[PDB]
């Protein structure tokens, strides 16, 4: 399921114990992450889906939603 | 390490103990702590004069470990005048020791032949 | 056919010693009470017979085999006059051959 | 200068990601990620340019090393298993 | 698949930023710098005189004082040995300790064959020399004082301070072997009062077959050379040098000096957590050494009633060492477990763990692990462990 | 734009071959190669013990007879010192030759201060030693004999094979520096009958800091050790081995010994093409040394009544060497051509050329129009040529 | 072989022509060049085979040594102008 | 090597001679205490006391080129006696020489000195 | 000239005097070259004239003519 490996790959980067992830959440303002942690959880959204991100995408990626709509839509 | 010496540590096959008050049993017990290689050679005699059980335990370098094994597994089957034929040089061209390693094929007949006097002294 | 030469214990006591040609060293020393190991028995295993040579005996001498050389460069204390008494044979060209034993 | 901090530090981790061997790709990446955690509130412009500089010199060496690391490679290690 | 590295002390990987400050030398820049007639020379005599000064930089001294040389078993033959000839017609006498490293030990009986005299101070349980033994030792003959800075076996470290204050004030030229040291604790010769210091390459994540030697010029200190040739490296030691290897020295020096705190902090984490975690899963396991003058990256543990090689041959996937007779061709045990009283027994049993500049928790943990349960088996199958948990006293017991 | 180079006498560079094979103890096999209870370790033995079979498969020898050195001044130093040492209670006198290196006429000139007796044999104005001096020199106390193989500053080769047999004849032990020889000229130290030899890495295009000596067991040469430590190489030069180094000097020694014929047949045109054109073109130039006994790669002329280190100067995009005393840092004259006769004023004019794998023929037809114009300009500028042009001889003139 | 051994060879000196350094990249291209001449009227397959397995290995070398001397590269000589 | 040792050399300012038999011309031709350095160094006067040319010509190191074609180049447009006051220091300290190379300022220094000497005897 | 540059590189690397190459002279039959020598000609084509010439057609090269036509069309 796409749902809970994103979510997983989330919470093992940010270390939100799996239940803050939410799909409305933001990785900056409602989870504990800068953009030293966001950089690296994009990184690791790109090893473990195999998908070259480009940066305009990268940085519209910014929430828990956004990352789940990215990786369903590629 | 060498390829027997390794399996023999790798795959125990009598490690254990025996019963010291049975009058059946013969225990052999060489080397020194400090030396740094000390090995417990036990056998076990059935009615007639034939080995049936043997144990061993060793502390010292993979070369004592694998030497007492084979100790071990060359004394079960035989009997006593068979058992103390064997000799070092045996075990070492068996076990392809280099010579720094000859103590343990020393040791290992030291422990087969202290066994077997324990076993005559106290059947007598 | 009587050799005669002088063995010198560690304290550096001389000890003259009588011995005859087609004898070895590290045994002549062990029949007159000279405290030379022989351990390993002469099988050049061991460097216990190490032994000082004189310096005009010395290269009378037969030149020492492989294993004798390979034992002597184990044995502790070397110098360019040992050999191993138990490959030294007593010949009259040995006579007044000074074995001195290493600390 | 933020971007440039931001894209610098993704490169370089994306670089020592393909170093072959165990030991210097977990270090380049632990030693990356403290040094730049170390230096996330340096204020002086003209320490931040050093930094980003000294920076660019350590990506060039990573971009070699990770290279010859690849030409002269050899088995995994025990723990990679 | 390879076993994971864990020896840290009998040698370093080499560090990439090392090795690409040394490529250019080997490819391009190939010059002999010792020729002063064309730019090959030109330019391999600069980059020698830039990694002098990062040498110099890394222990607090003067370039002029720093002379390359082939490692550290070079370095301590000059301090010892030139220094002891140098002075001989007034200083025959030379004091050490019994645990240094055996090229210190080495020089020193073959000086005493040539007719010095040499004190060896014991050390105390802790590793760590008296300094009322080291002040009482000392004669108006006294030449030299030779204590190394962290041991290579155990990992305590010595008060090479107060040692350099003592020896100034006793007017004694003092010697310290720092290869376990430099790049990893602070050094500075001018505040320890050190007037020669051995350095090795290897050590410190740089090339092999290089070290140096600092040798003091105010007041100066002067060796008879023992590698006669063409007076290169100020007349001390002879030959050419090796300028891709002191360029990767010098680069692992400027390195060394950059990463010295973020290291240690790290190494001593990691550190803790292998004692903490072993000690915290097997009884009777004991730490060699002192725990408040140590090194963390020089774990020294013994596991009793288990010999050391037995368990380093059960230790397949983990590259280590040991401190038995039965690892050494020559069946010698310890001297350094001898000298800081450990029971034979306990001799037999210690294995040497490192930790160093690529260590991860990963690996840490793996050890940790792999250790537990070889131990545990391999006392299953120990008499000694049988008879010590079946009611007997092991001294009591006669052995034969 | 970089000068060319043509001063291989003086170092080589690496051979692409030889950093290939290194580069994976540079990076992945790291361990220390006396590290016996792990993997690391046991690989990197395995490299060590591959390399010295190649260098013995070079010489012509057994395994076991080759120690590794950090270069041919240790190797010169361990030969010389060593048996001096170690043959001393009989032994007190020593042979060698006045055109030899300074690392063996510097340890010569120690021995000398240490007791010892020393012979310098001169040598014919060819270079060549003569053999009845040889055999007039050896005396019943007489312990060595080193006369080296090819001459690094006129590149004459010694008669080795007949100094072997008058050496063994009279039983004295005999040493040759084979620095600049081997990998170039053939080698058997049986059929020369040599008891000790020198190798050096960076001479072969191999690396710097790396070398090796050979000592025959059988019969067997003993040495005293230099270094003392913990007894690796047979106890004879202690400290670690340095594995890349010695797979690198291996390796140099497998690609020589492939590539020999080859490149000598290839160096022999080279260098008779530069001595022809130099010839031809430019009068009172002369070739300092016998070209019938001529190492074809070592070149050394003499332009007469012009300065040498001016002509280097002259010659900024060729990287040369000049006997000059002028290039020196203590103003030392050339002691090779004075023994060998030359005229002190010849003997500053003096330039070494050369010639070696990687030399191309653009190259040497560029050096020969580069020195033949800079030698017209000096010689247009020089007050020697000035008088000798105008009929006048310098001997007789006056000099203050 | 004939076809075989003309595509190695091609493979070989477009990969020698490649070296940064003067002395490498002649010396590469004379040897192989002079190699060749000299094993051309050789007749036992196990030789030719050998040959071709030696040139393979040779390759390799030039490969990995070529791309190390791109990634460290110096000045031009002198008489490359 | 130095910036003006270079340029001395590749650029040359009175290399040449000068005719002796001239009786308004002293020559000084000297050399070197313990290497083969020789300079000729060669000056004229017109009808008054003032030095109108100067020539060289040197068998020896670039530094020594250097030196002699510094030294020509101070000698012209002075007298006899300016010229005396020129030393080796002076030399050295413009041509920035290092400790092994003074042995070409004091020749310098030499060669002005005796053609100066060998005038001062020619004109009497 | 294209015919000129062509002439000069195959006369510089067969050494036949820049009069023995003819539009009709092949590389091996008239003048002295093997196949050692004619890898080396078309890669001094392919290095003076920019074009990674394909194997198919390297082996069609094996005149002067084909060598001009191949040049001239490409
Ligand atoms: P984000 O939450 O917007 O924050 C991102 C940054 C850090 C850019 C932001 O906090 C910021 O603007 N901070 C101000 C100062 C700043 O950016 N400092 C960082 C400077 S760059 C830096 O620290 C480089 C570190 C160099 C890496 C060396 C490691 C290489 C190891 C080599 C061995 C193989
Ligand atoms: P053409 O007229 O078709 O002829 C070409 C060939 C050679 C194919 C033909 O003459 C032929 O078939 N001859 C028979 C033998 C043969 O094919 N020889 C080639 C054998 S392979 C060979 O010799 C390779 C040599 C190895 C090169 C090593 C270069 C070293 C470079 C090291 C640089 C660091
Ligand atoms: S007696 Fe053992 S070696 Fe001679
Ligand atoms: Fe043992
Ligand atoms: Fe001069």
């Amino acid at each position: 399921t796409i749902e809970e490996r994103v979510k997983k790959i989330i919470g093992e980067q940010l270390g939100v114990k799996q239940e803050e992830v939410t799909n409305n959440a933001s990785f900056v303002e409602d989870l504990g992450a800068d953009s030293l942690d966001t950089v690296e959880l994009v990184m690791a959204l790109e090893e473990e889906f195999d998908t070259e991100i480009p940066d305009e995408e990268a940085e519209k990626i910014t929430t828990v939603q956004a990352a789940i709509d990215y990786i369903n839509g590629h | 390490y060498h390829k027997k010496v390794v399996d023999h540590y790798e795959n125990p096959r009598n490690v254990g103990s025996l019963d010291k008050t049975s009058k059946n049993v013969g225990t052999g017990l060489v080397g020194a702590p400090a030396c740094g290689d000390v090995m417990k050679l036990q056998i076990q005699v059935d009615e007639k004069g034939k080995i049936v059980d043997a144990r061993f335990k060793t502390f010292g370098c993979g070369s004592a470990i694998a030497s007492s094994s084979l100790a071990t597994e060359w004394v079960k089957g035989k009997t006593v005048e068979e058992a103390l034929t064997i000799k070092n040089t045996d075990i070492a061209k068996e076990l392809c020791l280099p010579p720094v390693k000859l103590h343990c094929s020393m040791l290992a007949e030291d422990a087969i032949k202290a066994a077997l006097a324990d076993y005559k002294l106290k059947q007598e | 056919d009587v050799v005669n030469v002088v063995f010198v214990d560690r304290s550096g006591q001389r000890i003259p010693v009588s011995g005859r040609v087609g004898d070895n060293v590290l045994h002549l020393a062990q029949r007159h009470g000279v405290d030379l190991e022989g351990a390993c028995e002469a099988s050049l295993a061991c460097s216990t017979c190490h032994v000082y040579v004189s310096e005009d005996h010395l290269d009378l001498l037969p030149p020492p085999e492989e294993r004798e050389d390979d034992m002597l460069d184990m044995a502790p204390l070397l110098q360019e006059n040992s050999r191993l008494g138990c490959q030294i044979v007593l010949t009259p060209e040995l006579e007044g051959a000074e074995f001195t034993l290493p600390k | 200068s933020r971007a440039q901090v931001l894209a610098l530090y993704r490169a370089m981790l994306r670089e020592s990601k393909r170093f072959s061997a165990y030991n210097y790709r977990t270090y380049a990446v632990r030693r990356i990620r403290d040094a730049f955690r170390e230096n996330k509130n340096v204020k002086d412009p003209v320490e931040i340019q050093t930094l980003v500089n000294k920076a660019k010199r350590d990506l060039g060496v990573i971009r070699r090393q990770v290279h010859i690391g690849q030409l002269y490679s050899t088995d995994k290690l025990i723990i990679e298993n | 698949l390879r076993p994971l590295y864990m020896d840290v002390q009998a040698t370093t990987p080499l560090d990439p930023r090392v090795l690409d400050a040394m490529l250019p030398y080997l490819i391009n820049y190939y010059g002999n710098p010792h020729s002063r007639t064309h730019a090959y020379g030109w330019e391999s005599e600069a980059a020698m005189e830039r990694a002098r000064q990062q040498v110099a930089s890394l222990i607090g001294a003067d370039p002029r004082e720093i002379i390359f040389t082939s490692g550290a078993t070079e370095s301590n033959n000059i301090a010892i040995k030139g220094v002891a000839r140098f002075y001989r017609s007034r200083k025959k006498h030379l004091i050490t300790t019994q645990t240094e490293h055996k090229c210190v030990l080495d020089s020193c009986r073959s000086l005493e064959a040539e007719g010095f005299q040499v004190t060896y101070l014991p050390v105390q349980k802790s590793g760590i020399i008296d300094l009322k033994e080291l002040e009482a030792a000392i004669q108006p003959d006294t030449s030299l004082v030779s204590v190394m800075t962290v041991n290579n076996e155990i990992g305590v470290k010595q008060p090479i301070a107060e040692i350099g204050r003592i020896c100034s004030s006793r007017k004694v030229y003092f010697h310290t072997d720092a290869a376990q040291a430099v790049g990893k604790i602070p050094l500075d010769v001018n505040d320890m009062k050190i007037d020669l210091m051995s350095i090795s390459g290897h050590k410190i994540y740089g090339p092999k077959g290089v070290g140096a030697i600092y040798i003091r010029r105010r007041p100066r200190v002067r060796v008879e050379a023992l590698q006669s040739g063409g007076g290169q490296e100020r007349g001390m030691r002879s030959g050419t040098v090796p300028t891709p290897l002191v360029v990767g020295l010098g680069a692992a020096c400027e390195v060394a000096q950059q990463e010295m705190e973020y290291d240690h902090k790290r190494i001593s984490k990691l550190s803790e957590r292998l004692i903490q975690n072993i000690m915290k899963s097997l009884p009777d396991v004991v730490m060699n050494g002192d725990p408040k003058h140590h090194y963390p990256g020089c774990i020294n543990l013994s596991f009793a009633y288990v010999e050391g090689e037995s368990l380093l041959m059960a230790l397949k996937d983990v590259a280590l060492s040991s401190g038995s007779a039965c690892t050494s061709a020559s069946l010698e045990p310890s001297y350094v477990l001898r000298a800081i009283g450990t029971d034979e027994d306990l001799a037999h049993s210690s294995i040497r763990f490192g930790i160093g500049r690529f260590t991860t928790e990963e690996e840490v943990d793996y050890t940790v692990e792999k250790c537990i349960q070889h131990v545990k088996r391999l006392r299953e199958m120990s008499p000694l462990w049988e008879m010590v948990q079946d009611g007997i006293d092991l001294k009591s017991i006669k052995w034969t």
